[PDB]
């Protein structure tokens, strides 16, 4: 559920 | 140590001017991607709604590749907004100027890939006579850059379902439908494309 | 190639004094244009109506020329507004300062002319009452320089109909005309001509 | 050509630093005149009451003047209002920051004198109890200088009736009287005058 | 008249 | 219409 | 003469440093007074209430000294309020933040002290429960600095009476009393005193 | 004696290029609290509400640190907050940008440690159906790091009890609980801890 | 009674 | 109590 995370989204491109 | 980061950001920044933005002979593709937050206001009598949300945005550029092994093997670093250049990617029926409810800061990485995600609030046109009941109604923004045709910024959707797994339990609006169309169109007289993503969200009245 | 548009910015915006506008020996011909996209709202109570348009103005310098092969075959580039001089063309009755909606970047192309289309919201006097009709009302808008007369700036128009073909088909009105008319008038005490562009839309509520 | 207009700045404004102000050793003259263009809105929960008008302002340095046949035989132009020293005339019962409706751009011609005009749009306070009726009521707002005493800037009205040739026909108010007058005033304590221009305005509702 | 146009104004300070 | 379309119409000066 | 003027202003601002803030070695008297005029606004359902005030601070400098023969006998000087260090005295129970109503500039003498009166506007929490009661309500608002204790920054008043000598007559609500209250607090962690001027008003809905 | 100040200032600000952010080589422990001082506004209309509150942060950095003894044995002072690097701490479901309601300044201190407790208006989601029942309603609103995750930013409070000592006597409504909770949190794809702190009100209009 | 009046204010601090 | 007033605050870390 980490791409509804504004900092967990822009640290990981490849899931998001 | 703490010193390659200021060393490979100054040598970024005070390196030469910002990428004149892109061209032709040096285009460049840029992707968005919405993750929705709250429907948070309607109004009957303008036929304008609020909503916020994160906008996604990314892109890649020569001008900001490094090497890791020069660089006490630094990966990518954040930087404040205002140190790169950024798209122009607008709503094209906006109502008012949009907020940002968040810090403006992108992680750049060390092939070049800037990402960013600014929280936003945006007021745009929208005829919302028809959400007290089941079906509600839809409404339409389009974004596309301001100046780039379709030519020098290609724009591109990851998913086409905007992200709902952070929407307001409690907004007085539930979501049914919310894409994130990529569509393309030409004009009689020009050659060019022009792009656009199309987000259309379908909602209504919590019952 | 890339380094002939950064090395182009820089001689026509650091080696190179801005423009300080017209005189009447060197005057200017700028050119006015709308795109309606929706009339957003209509105070009864005190006589304001807002309008949500595009602006387009357009005029050319020789100040901003260039000869495309002495900088890689360009011939033309986008910048920020705030790099160049921009006309004074104001809304002689507005009752808000305007909002932008869009960037404000610019396209200057080699031959020395300029393009900029800002996404704008205004604020005007009119008096709205008979809209709930099917005559509608009207109302005016005089678009003019504030400090140039017609021997400095020449407003011109290429249309003196407002493009309509993007207002927003489920607004709360509907337009019933449009224009964009430049009007010169002079004045008893003076010799020099005063241009401006009334625009004028009939609209009623949708019945 | 607009050459030598580009020169004229220069040598005005890059190697002599900016005026300080008057002083009561060289005091200034500055004249005042509104141009009233409409009664926006009455408020008659908080008693305030909203204007659009525009503040002509004149004055007069020694450091502005040239000599025209030096410069290429020009009388006069126009300039960003920033690029120069401006009074601090200043509505003393204002209610809310004042808004600018135009650009700041003033005229300067060769003998040093100054105009310059913005538009703008001011709460001040005013009992509008009575305006629901006829004989109407008339409120009032004092300007003047913020800092500036007599001895330093001599206010000053050429006419005392507030310009109505551009008042808005359709306002929901209308004007009986529209009056601004100069005032001097001393103080006990205190030797130096200290001046104002008064805005009165009767007015009422359109029948 | 005149004056009550911004530019026919600050263009003629003898009338206005 | 292009002359709608913000980015079209600064592209298109013979259009526009 | 300007010659002074503009020379002694290019005697303490660039060949100086900007003063750092006061310290607990060279500590700083701040006296501050109330200059109030109207009651603009109420809010039953939220609790906030408008007040349009003149707030006058005044300290001392010794980097801001000057010798009056030195400069063309110059005893005080006008300045923007940007030129110069500014104390950080402020309102602990604002709701939004202040609105400046005036220009922002202040008075520079030989011996050194600024004084620099703006207009403000701003909104405090108070129940106003009680405004149209033959007693009224009374609120309170507290101002004192915001980063420094009583051993950097001393608060004065020069009276404990808020000058209501140009309260707006017809306003909507009446002034029964208006108060200005220096207040020492001490903690009991903590030796250094903390001041602040209570700013108490009764007040009445007119009648 | 004042310039050992002007010059320790300069020391840290103007000669070394400022601090880029926590790496995660070297990380950064942040904390967080918060002084509640009213809700003053609640919105069942669109499920928003306001509070004003003092938002406290507290960091180390070593790019900070100084002895006393070469700097007139100083220990500590006070700039703007612009002149320093500050966390990116932010509200997750606002829906309005906060407004300062206070200066921005820091008091850093010797061994790099600094203070930062502005007043801030936040506007956030809530559904407040039940404010009049003594279970009353409540809120919550969660605050972490915009960019950066628990291996860069560790977040901490100092007691998970919010203070209510400057908590309006008089205000529209009752806190029955009001704390502020260190969570943490991992995810499916990733090793990082991302970290916030809930802070939770309880509250109901006044008996 | 100067104090009410800002440029008089500044102008006279032993009266203000 | 120290620790709501904002100037106090800022001046005593080890408290607040």
């Amino acid at each position: 559920g980490c791409c509804s995370h504004p900092a967990c989204n822009v640290a990981h491109p490849e899931i998001c | 140590s703490q010193a390659n980061l200021m060393r490979l950001k100054s040598d970024l920044f005070n390196r030469s001017p910002m990428y004149p933005g892109p061209t032709k002979d040096d285009p460049l593709t840029v992707t968005l991607g919405f993750t929705l937050q709250d429907i948070v206001k309607v109004d009957s009598s303008t036929n304008e709604v609020d909503l916020v949300y994160y906008e996604q945005q990314r892109w890649k550029l020569n001008s900001l590749m490094w090497d890791p092994n020069e660089y006490g093997n630094i990966t990518d670093f954040r930087t404040s907004a205002a140190d790169i250049w950024t798209p122009d990617i607008t709503a094209y029926s906006s109502t008012r100027p949009v907020q940002v409810l968040s810090p403006q800061i992108a992680v750049v990485t060390h092939d070049g890939s800037v990402m960013f995600i600014p929280a936003q609030r945006l007021s745009f046109m929208c005829d919302p006579t028809g959400v007290d009941s089941e079906e509600g109604v839809t409404c339409a923004v389009k974004f596309g850059s301001w100046v780039y045709s379709g030519f020098e910024i290609d724009l591109k959707t990851d998913t086409d379902q905007v992200d709902l797994s952070s929407y307001y339990a409690s907004s007085k609006y539930e979501i049914l439908s919310a894409t994130q169309t990529r569509q393309v169109q030409h004009y009689s007289c020009c050659p060019e494309p022009y792009i656009d993503v199309n987000l259309v969200v379908k909602f209504r009245e919590r019952r």
